[PDB]
Parts: structure tokens; C-alpha cells; sequence
């Protein structure tokens, strides 16, 4: 959105952030998980474990990620400017992201989109005063198939409609976080009227072996 | 069976379920190279 | 990064007193070949032309720059420092 | 031996291994346009201005980080070459904004001179252009960030000559920026330098700041006489005035860089 | 020898593409995975790229290359270095699911066919580059890892085989772009996610300057069966240049869209009538398909009945096979609206380190919504032609290539909509 920094009281420098003790074993792991040079390649784990410590990334973080890695804080700046899943400005305890491509808005994705939008009383970009939830129109998601689909906190739920959505609005603002998944009579990819791919069994090892 | 869906453990996953998987997977991957060097600088 | 106002060589003459004139600040001179400059196409002929009008002259060597070993690949080491950080 | 027969619009030319077609055309005397390279810094295809198509190849290649091959004809005044920098200089002047009578670099630009030999005449862009905020480096550079072109060339310049790592791109898109994501002072002994590696006016000098304009100045060789170093310079004069310092080029000492106290 | 688009569940692939048996190693090793491999591993490297070559696999992400002679460009020996095999996971292009379904559902093959691949190439270890929105689906996968190193599959004696290989997992931030060859290999090293010039290219110094082979999740993941059942098994589905298997997502306007294996060369409205029942409105109904993810352009149903769902075939058809996700429009529907908004992604999506995409996608942007709304002249459009031109084969990477596509398509068939358009704001 903005891609500056201008000095807040609660984002500056200064602003206080460190890892826990267990962050910091995971964060040897991931760099176990790279060679014994190129340690910069950590950069994205790290800084997505730091947003997740804190549920976003202050300049503090992101310059301490810095110092954890012994890499300048400009790089990590470019990074998480770069990509979007890292929240650079504060957000809601639950932030719905909403599918608006042409394999869901072509099944009306801005229906769900509405319907979320008067339930909640803010605009599309908004969050509320309760700081509970945010919201933002995204792109594809990998589940086009089940198209009109949402996403809160790194699970799907898919193939839904305006009443299917309501629900999921009230169990989240009760402390239910519900079942993720197709929200029909479906559970994946399937297609819906009955098994059409396979109904017979999958064969054992050895079926039509090479010899060899 | 082919009558239900199995794929039900990510209906109990947390924020730190892969990075505690990589901790414990930590253990068994080898040692691995170097440039002889720590860093480009 | 353009090259083609080199590629000729040229003949000035040292320059002289400048001053203001005093209604307006105009710059003045007194001399007719400030803004003197020919063109050459070697040398040698810029050597003969003042040599034959009597002037005393003081030449430059050309100046080429050095042919460099470029690689866009060397941005991306596994062991030399040339490992670019940025894009 | 070590080389490689290579034609340049027929013309032979042998050269060592590991070169490009941008030496090789530069071996005949035809020098490709340019927006993201310069000899001194690393190499980045940023700009898609050095494209020339090969005899029979089906498209165009990068000059300035394609490697050259045995029996390779380049064709630098094609039609596919022309059309393709008539095309990346519509877009490059498609969001550029209107500022060339205040914008210092105004007889000094490689995006004026080469849309006006290499470039088209007319624009097709009826839309609205973008706009970038502005940053307060210092006292010395003066950065008018709404008419860069996204090269590069300060970044690496930053990154491999001075050694710095405090200047990067944000984003991604038309909405992408250079700079520093914070308030911060690019300040070093070799920071003017970026004036100069600059092709457009996005950052020029203060002190120079709309004092003059190039075709008023004479030009005089000189050298530094503030360190033992003999930088070769130049000294522009406006009317008995000294209204800048430039660097020459010399490659045994001062390549193409000189310091601030002297410039 | 014809008109052959329908098989049986003997030859399907990925036989839990719908989580009905099992995903853990106690129930994928009763599907015949990790079987043999030992020994395909002891037979050599030569052999597997030999398996590959007579296969006829060619790439199943977006472009359509054939493997082992992409995979043997780093047989060659080691030069005092590793080497890797990257797999691509960014599952970003619209209509795509298919590796989110074999991610979670089938892990174990994809892990096998990391092991294989590296054999048939050399690999010290492989990274598993993973979409960062697809956390279960990684997580799944990571359970999966931990499962087959605690069996004896990867680590120091992979599947015996005196050969020590590890596979790792990278989880992205974010990004479609990042799904390329070189951008991945980027986002991996720790920096923007922006492609490389190719060359130099990644089988010779690529991920962390190392050589690599990127490779897409199904297609390492029928590799390992490709060994263990034949090429020739693999060859005889298909036609002599298309072949093998494929998933198919099929999305928006039809009654029941699903993601299905089916075999390759299929007619598409066989694929549409017997798989995700036929469109809305049946075919009277229908408006256009695009048959690839979104960096394809369309079909304005004349060439859609009597056209083969392949790489000639819809080249052909001035069409590209990609990701093989079909879109199906109704009737219902602003094309340009559709076409609009798949550029607004392609401008969200784009790096923009080199200057057509940056800059041209924003322009198409621009024109396709003022076509939408119709603020515009018949004029603009070959001007509109001349950009998508103009961004072709002047960019880095293939999304500029993908975002002119389809402009190109709706050009080519839907002229006289956006003349309509344009006559109806002028007259308003
Ligand atoms: C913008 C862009 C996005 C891409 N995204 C993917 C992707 O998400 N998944 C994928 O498998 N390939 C993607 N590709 C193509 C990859 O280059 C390809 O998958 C990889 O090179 C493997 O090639 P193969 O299909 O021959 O195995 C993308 C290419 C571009 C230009
Ligand atoms: S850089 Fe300055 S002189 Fe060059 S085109 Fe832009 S505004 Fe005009
Ligand atoms: S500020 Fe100048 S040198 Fe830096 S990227 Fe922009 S145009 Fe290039
Ligand atoms: S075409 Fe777009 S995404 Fe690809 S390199 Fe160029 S700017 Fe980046
Ligand atoms: S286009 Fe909506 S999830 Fe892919
Ligand atoms: S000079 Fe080659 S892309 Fe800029």
C-alpha cells in the first residue's frame, strides 16, 4: 500500500520485540535447513516467524531478524515489502482474505464479499474497532475449483455462500474457530453429483510392474 | 472403505506445527557444505 | 553513457580574463579566441594545422577504457563475493 | 587462442570468450542504447533497451548479459530491434512526468536523446500517470523520485563500489519504489557519484540545482589538488563562473568515480 | 488410435486425488509406493532419464518441455559442488488445484519422486518450495518427511542404495511470480522474488549459485511409477508427441466442478460432459473456455467441440495447454470484466524489474476497464493489440507473455462485443 516507513510511537525502532527461547531453536533449525554460508536464505522463514510471535512485523522486528542473521536491514525491508502475507501494519485477531479472480468471481465471490462486508460494518479494507477482524480482497488461493472460498489464519473454507459464512461469523465471534473445508455436502476436490473418477479400489504394490 | 474423508489431523494444527516439525527433522538431515567462506558480506 | 562527442580530436587555446561588465554583469573579453574550437579527424593534422599557423601546442594521449570481463552469472557465486544481495 | 568469429551486420569481428553482444558491437564502433547498464557495475536486464535480434534466431536477446556465440550475425538496425525499443520507450515515457524544462538533466539525458534517435514521436498512453513520494536524503543529493526509471544502477552502485547495502526497491508493480523504507542519509565518500551514474534527473545535485544548464558550459580538464590521488576531473564554466565539478575517465586512477570534497 | 479420451482406474496415478483410503505412510505404501525403489535406484541414473525419454512426459507446470532432455542437462559430473532439485509447489496460476490435491492426499509420491529425480540427476538434498497460504497442505507434507526419514527412505541410506539424500521444505510468502524457474530460486537464496535472464541457466550455477532442475509437483511425482511400470506403458496414453496422464481442474459456470486425472489428448467436451456434468444451461449456454490456468487465451466455443485437449492441439488452436485448469463461461457474463480482472491479477502479481510488464500491464489495466465501462474508441484496440506486442518476447520471465495472451484471445473472438460497448457509451 504505502511501501514507507514514517516513525509511529508504536512502530519505531525502538519498539519493543525479541524471540522466545523456543523461537530461537527453531530459528537454528531453519538455518540448519540452509548451508553453511547462503544463511541469508532464512530471511523469509524468519521473518514469517517473527510476524507470527507478534502477528505482525514493527521495524524492530524486522530489524532484529536482521541482526539475527548478520544480513543489512534493507534486505529484509525489500523482502517483506515484497511479499503480501506479511503484515507490515497491525491487524485483526482473525484476517479474512477473499478470492476475487475470474474462477470466483465468476461464481459471485462478491455476494460472500457483501454479505461479509454489512455483517461486520466496515468497508473492504477496514478492520473493526474491536480489533477482532480485518479483511482484504485477494487473488487465487489454489483452491479454484471450490471457488467461492475465504481463508482465516492458514485454513480454507471453500465452496460456501452468504448463509454459510454468517455461520462461520458467529461461531468466530464466540472463541469457536470451526471446521475448515468445503462448507456442503462435500468434504475436497471432488465433484459434488457422486464419484465420477474412481469408485473401484487402488491397486497393490507390484501392479503392473516393469521387469526388471 | 473409499467412503470418508481421512485427511482430518489439520483440524488440530497450531501456528508453530512446522517449524516444530523442522526442529525435530533437524536431527536427521546431514551436515551440509560450505563455500569456505561465513558469508558474501 | 553515450560516446560520440569523443571520436574527434580538437584544438582549443588557453583561456583568458573574464569580467562583469559593470551596467550588467555581462561576461566580457578581450580576446577573439575564447570560443575558438576546430575539428580534427587525427593527429597528425591537428600537429600540422598548428605547426603551420605558429601556435604552440600541448596534446593528450588518447584515453580508451579498459575491455572488462562482464558475466551477469557472477551475481550469483556460491563462493566468490561478487553474490549480488539486491535485483 | 581463445576467440571467437563473430559478425556484427556482416562485419567480422573476433573476440575472447565470456564477452557479450554489447562489446562486440562496441568493437566496430555501434554502441547499443542503454538505461540499466555501465561498465563499472554489475550486470541486470532491467530496462529491455538492449535488444537486437539475431539472424535467424526467432526473437530478441538482451546485449548487455547475453554471452555471445560462434557464428552469431547481429542486426542493430533491424526492424525487430527498432520496433522493440520504440516499444520500452513508450512504456519508460508512458508514467514519466512532464518536468524536462526543470529537471536538471535536460540536456544531459539518455531517456531524451534516445527517444529522440531510437524512440518513436508520439504518445498512446490517454491514461492518468503515477506519482512517487519524495525522500529527504541530505544535503548533497536531492532525490525527485516520481520521474525514476527503475535501473538499478544506484542500488548496485551502493552495493559494490561503496559498499553500503542501504538502498533497495519496495514493492513490486508501477506502485514499486527505490530508496531507503526509512528517513536515512546515503551519505559517504563516494555518494555524487550516484548523480552522474543516474541516466534521468530522479536525483541530481543540490548545489548545482537549477543554477545552469549544460549547452552554457565550457568544459576544462583539470585534476583534483585535495588528495594525492590526481582524479582527473572537469570544470564547467558559465560566464567566467565555475558552476560545477565532473569526473573524467581514467582508468589506472579515478574510475569514473571521485570523491565528495571534490565534487 | 483415435478418438481416445477415457480410461480406467488400473492406470490412474494418483489414486487418493480425493482422501478416501489414506495420506500417511500406512495406507500410501498399500497403493504400491516405495516398493522397489531400492532397486530402481541401484539400476543408475541413465536409466531413469531413459525411462523418462520413452516416456514422452513433457512438463506438466506451465510450459510443456520434455523431461530427460531437461533433466539431463545436469548428468554431467560434479564440479567440486552440489547439487539440488527444487521443486515448484507455488500453486498460484487461477483454476489450479492439482498440486494443492496431490500435496495433501498423496505426499509420499511426490517424495519418492524427489528421491528418484535426484538419483537419475545428483542431488545432495531437494527443497520443496511450498505456497505460503498452503500451511496444512505443507504441514501434511512435513509429516509425511518426518514419517519416511523415521522408516529408512531418505537420510544417510536412502532406501539402502548407499545414496544419502534429504528433502527439505521451503514455504513461500505470498507470491505468483515466485512460481517461476529462477524467482523461486531467488525467493529460496533470501531476496525479492525476481527472475533470472536464463542464461545463465539453472542446470549450470542456480540455487545458491549450485546446479538445479525446477521441477512441477506432479511431474516428479509420476516420475518414480513412470520407472517402476514403463515409459512405454506411460507412452501408450496419449498420442506419439502428447502423452501420459493428466490432472484436470475444471472451474466456474458448470454443475459440478472437480479436479480429475484423465487421459491426455481427450476431447474437451467429452472432459466436460462425463467429468463436472455439463455446463449451466448445457451446452446452449455456453460463451468460452480457457483451457489453461489464465496465461492462455480463449475459445469461443467453435473450436472447443471438435478440438483435442492437448500441447499441438491448442497450439493450434492459437491456444496454449498450462496448468490444464479449464475456465467455462456461461453467457452470463462480461467477458471483459473476466479478461479485466485476470489483468488486475497480472499487475498484482508482477515483480517489476523489467520495464514492459511494470509498465504495460498497468496500461491494459487501464484500457480493460475503460473498455468495461466503455469509455474508449475502436481505435484503441489495435493500439491495445500493439502493447500485448510489444510485452511479448521483450520481458525477462513469461507473465508478460501471459497477460498479453489473453488480451490477444478476446481480440481475436469478442471484437464486436467491445465495439458494442463502445458505440453504447458513445451514444450515452
Ligand atoms: C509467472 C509464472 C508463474 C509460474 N508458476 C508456476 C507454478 O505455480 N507451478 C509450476 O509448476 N510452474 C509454474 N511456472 C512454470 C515453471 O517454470 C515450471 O513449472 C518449471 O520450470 C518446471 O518445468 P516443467 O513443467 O518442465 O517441470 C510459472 C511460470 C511463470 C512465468
Ligand atoms: S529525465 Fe528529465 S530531461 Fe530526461 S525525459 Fe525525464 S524530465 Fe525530461
Ligand atoms: S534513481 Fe536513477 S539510478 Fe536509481 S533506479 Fe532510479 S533511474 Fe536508476
Ligand atoms: S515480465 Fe513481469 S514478472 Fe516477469 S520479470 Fe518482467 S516485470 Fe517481473
Ligand atoms: S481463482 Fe479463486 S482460489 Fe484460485
Ligand atoms: S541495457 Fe540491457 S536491459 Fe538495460
Amino acid at each position: 500500500a504505502l511501501f514507507v516507513h514514517r516513525d509511529t510511537p508504536e512502530n519505531n525502532p525502538d519498539t519493543p520485540f525479541d524471540f522466545t527461547p523456543e523461537n530461537y531453536k527453531r530459528i537454528e533449525a531453519i538455518v540448519k535447513n540452509y548451508p553453511e554460508g547462503h544463511q541469508a536464505a532464512a530471511v523469509l522463514p524468519v521473518l514469517d516467524l517473527a510476524q507470527r510471535q507478534n502477528g505482525w512485523l514493527p521495524i524492530s522486528a524486522m530489524n532484529k531478524v536482521a541482526e539475527v542473521l548478520q544480513v543489512p536491514p534493507m534486505r529484509v525491508y525489500e523482502v517483506a515489502t515484497f511479499y503480501t502475507m506479511y503484515n507490515r501494519k497491525p491487524v485483526g485477531k482473525y484476517h479474512i482474505q477473499v478470492c476475487t479472480t475470474t474462477p470466483c468471481m465468476l461464481r459471485d465471490s462478491d455476494s460472500i464479499l457483501e454479505t461479509l462486508q454489512r455483517k461486520l460494518g466496515i468497508k473492504v479494507g477496514e478492520t473493526t474497532p474491536d480489533k477482532l477482524f480485518t479483511l482484504i480482497e485477494v487473488e487465487c488461493l489454489g483452491a479454484c475449483v471450490n471457488a467461492p472460498m475465504v481463508q482465516i489464519n492458514d485454513n480454507y473454507y471453500e465452496d460456501l455462500t452468504p448463509k454459510d459464512i454468517e455461520e462461520i461469523i458467529d461461531e468466530l465471534k464466540a472463541g469457536k474457530v470451526p471446521k475448515p473445508g468445503p462448507r456442503s455436502g462435500r468434504f475436497c476436490c471432488e465433484p459434488a453429483g457422486g464419484l465420477t473418477s474412481l469408485t473401484e479400489p487402488p491397486k497393490g504394490p507390484g501392479f503392473g510392474v516393469q521387469a526388471g | 472403505d473409499t467412503t470418508t474423508y481421512k485427511n482430518l489431523q489439520h483440524h488440530d494444527y497450531n501456528t508453530y506445527t512446522f517449524l516444530d516439525l523442522n526442529l525435530d527433522l533437524s536431527k536427521f538431515r546431514l551436515p551440509q557444505p560450505s563455500s569456505g567462506r561465513e558469508s558474501p558480506r | 553513457s553515450g560516446v560520440n562527442n569523443t571520436k574527434k580530436w580538437k584544438m582549443e587555446f588557453d583561456t583568458r580574463e573574464r569580467w562583469e561588465n559593470p551596467l550588467m554583469g555581462w561576461a566580457s573579453t578581450a580576446d577573439p579566441l575564447s570560443n575558438m574550437v576546430l575539428t580534427f579527424s587525427a593527429k597528425e593534422d591537428a600537429i600540422a594545422f598548428a605547426e603551420k599557423n605558429g601556435w604552440s601546442y600541448d596534446v593528450e594521449e588518447k584515453k580508451v577504457p579498459k575491455p572488462k570481463s562482464k558475466s551477469y552469472g557472477a551475481n550469483f557465486s556460491w563462493n566468490k563475493r561478487t553474490r549480488v544481495s539486491t535485483k | 587462442s581463445n576467440l571467437i568469429e563473430v559478425f556484427v551486420d556482416g562485419q567480422s569481428v573476433m573476440v575472447e570468450p565470456g564477452t557479450t553482444v554489447l562489446q562486440a558491437c562496441e568493437k566496430v564502433g555501434m554502441q547499443i542504447p542503454r538505461f540499466c547498464y555501465h561498465e563499472r557495475l554489475s550486470v541486470a536486464g532491467n530496462c529491455r533497451m538492449c535488444l537486437v535480434e539475431i539472424e535467424k534466431a526467432p526473437k530478441v536477446v538482451a546485449a548487455c548479459a547475453m554471452p555471445v556465440m560462434k557464428g552469431w550475425n547481429i542486426l542493430t538496425n533491424s526492424e525487430k530491434s527498432k520496433k522493440a525499443r520504440e516499444g520500452v520507450m513508450e512504456f519508460l515515457l508512458a508514467n514519466h512526468p512532464l518536468d524536462c524544462p526543470i529537471c536538471d538533466q535536460g540536456g544531459e539525458c539518455d531517456l531524451q536523446d534516445q527517444s529522440m534517435m531510437f524512440g518513436s514521436d508520439r504518445s498512446r498512453f490517454l491514461e492518468g500517470k503515477r506519482a512517487v513520494e519524495d525522500k529527504n536524503i541530505g544535503p548533497l543529493v536531492k532525490t525527485i523520485m516520481t520521474r525514476c526509471i527503475q535501473c538499478t544502477r544506484c542500488i548496485r552502485f551502493a552495493s559494490e563500489i561503496a559498499g553500503v547495502d542501504d538502498l533497495g526497491t519496495t514493492g513490486r508493480g508501477n506502485d514499486m519504489q527505490v530508496g531507503t523504507y526509512i528517513e536515512k542519509m546515503f551519505m559517504s565518500e563516494l555518494s555524487g557519484n550516484v548523480i552522474d551514474i543516474c541516466p534521468v534527473g530522479a536525483l541530481t545535485s543540490k548545489p548545482y540545482a537549477f543554477t545552469a544548464r549544460p549547452w552554457e558550459t565550457r568544459k576544462t580538464e583539470s585534476i583534483d589538488v585535495m588528495d594525492a590521488v590526481g582524479s582527473n576531473i572537469v570544470v564547467s564554466t558559465r560566464t567566467g563562473e565555475v558552476m560545477r565539478i565532473l569526473p573524467r575517465m581514467h582508468e589506472d586512477i579515478n574510475e569514473e568515480w571521485i570523491s565528495d570534497k571534490t565534487r | 488410435k483415435t478418438s481416445f479420451g477415457s480410461l480406467k482406474d488400473e492406470d490412474r496415478i494418483f489414486t487418493n486425488l480425493y482422501g478416501r483410503h489414506d495420506w500417511r505412510l500406512k495406507g500410501a505404501l498399500r497403493r504400491g509406493d516405495w516398493y522397489k525403489t531400492k532397486e530402481i535406484l541401484l539400476k543408475g541414473p541413465d536409466w531413469i532419464l531413459g525411462e523418462m525419454k520413452t516416456s514422452g512426459l513433457r512438463g506438466r507446470g506451465g510450459a510443456g518441455f520434455p523431461t530427460g532432455l531437461k533433466w539431463s542437462f545436469m548428468n554431467k559430473p560434479s564440479d567440486g559442488r552440489p547439487k539440488y532439485l527444487v521443486v515448484n509447489a507455488d500453486e498460484g496460476e487461477p483454476g489450479t488445484c492439482k498440486d494443492r490435491e496431490i500435496m495433501r492426499h498423496d505426499p509420499h509420491k511426490l517424495v519418492e519422486g524427489c528421491l528418484v529425480g535426484g538419483r537419475a540427476m545428483g542431488a545432495r538434498a531437494a527443497y520443496i518450495y511450498i505456497r505460503g497460504e498452503f500451511y496444512n497442505e505443507a504441514s501434511n507434507l512435513q509429516v509425511a518427511i518426518r514419517e519416511a526419514y523415521e522408516a529408512g527412505l531418505i537420510g544417510k541410506n536412502a532406501c539402502g542404495s548407499d545414496y544419502d539424500f534429504d528433502v527439505f521444505v521451503v514455504r513461500g510468502a505470498g507470491a505468483y511470480i515466485c512460481g517461476e524457474e529462477t524467482a523461486l530460486i531467488e525467493s529460496i537464496e533470501g531476496k525479492q522474488g525476481k527472475p533470472r535472464l536464463k542464461p545463465p541457466f539453472p542446470a549450470d550455477v542456480g540455487v545458491f549459485g549450485c546446479p538445479t532442475t525446477v521441477a512441477n509437483v506432479e511431474t516428479v511425482a509420476v516420475s518414480p511409477t513412470i520407472c517402476r511400470r514403463g515409459g512405454t506403458w506411460f507412452a501408450g496414453f496419449g498420442r506419439e508427441r502428447n502423452s501420459g496422464t493428466k490432472l484436470f481442474n475444471i472451474s466456474g459456470h458448470v454443475n459440478h466442478p472437480c479436479t480429475v486425472e484423465e487421459e491426455m489428448s481427450v476431447p474437451l467436451k467429452e472432459l466436460i460432459e462425463k467429468h463436472a456434468g455439463g455446463v449451466t444451461g448445457g451446452w446452449d449456454n455456453l460463451l468460452a473456455v480457457i483451457p489453461g490456468g489464465s496465461s492462455t487465451p480463449l475459445i469461443p466455443k467453435s473450436v472447443c467441440e471438435t478440438v483435442l485437449m492437448d500441447f499441438d492441439a491448442l497450439v493450434q488452436a492459437q491456444t496454449g495447454l498450462g496448468t490444464a485448469a479449464v475456465i467455462v463461461m456461461d453467457r452470463s457474463t462480461d467477458i471483459v470484466k473476466a479478461i479485466a480482472r485476470l489483468i488486475e491479477f497480472y499487475k498484482h502479481e508482477s515483480c517489476g524489474q523489467c520495464t514492459p510488464c511494470r509498465e504495460g500491464v498497468d496500461w491494459m489495466n487501464k484500457v480493460m476497464a475503460r473498455f468495461v465501462k466503455g469509455d474508449a474508441r475502436p481505435a484503441e484496440i489495435d493500439s491495445l493489440w500493439e502493447i500485448s506486442k510489444q510485452i511479448e518476447g521483450h520481458t525477462i520471465c513469461a507473465l508478460g507473455d501471459g497477460a498479453a495472451w489473453p488480451v490477444q484471445g478476446l481480440i481475436r473472438h469478442f471484437r464486436p462485443e467491445l465495439e458494442d460497448r463502445m458505440q453504447r457509451f458513445a451514444q450515452q
